[PDB]
């Protein structure tokens, strides 16, 4: 119990920060590879810009 | 004779290019499909401890 409520707080901020960041960006994420493609995806919009 | 130099030079310069462009692309494959773990601690180590 300690262990997961030494992770709880860390969780929740996870998860708050995660919907800020989904919200501040036009697509939605839901999974780590997700996060992870859409970041290169990023990257590709942002070569392309400059 | 002259323009000949000048396809040579060019013909590297155009390869050079490509190649910086196909560097990009690895590392923002590689970033696409990598992060998740990049740079962690190693687990064999952890395991013969």
């Amino acid at each position: 119990i300690q262990s997961l409520t030494a992770r709880a707080p860390v969780w929740l901020a996870a998860q708050d920060t995660l919907n800020q960041l989904c919200e501040q960006s036009g697509e939605t994420l839901a999974s780590s590879n997700d996060v992870t493609e859409y970041m290169q995806q990023l990257l590709e919009r942002e070569r392309e810009a400059t | 004779l002259e323009r000949d130099a000048l396809a040579e030079r060019y013909a590297t310069l155009s390869f050079d290019v490509q190649k910086i462009q196909r560097a990009h692309q690895a590392f923002s494959q590689f970033v696409g499909k990598h992060l998740s773990v990049a740079f962690d601690t190693d687990p064999e180590a952890e395991i013969r401890e």
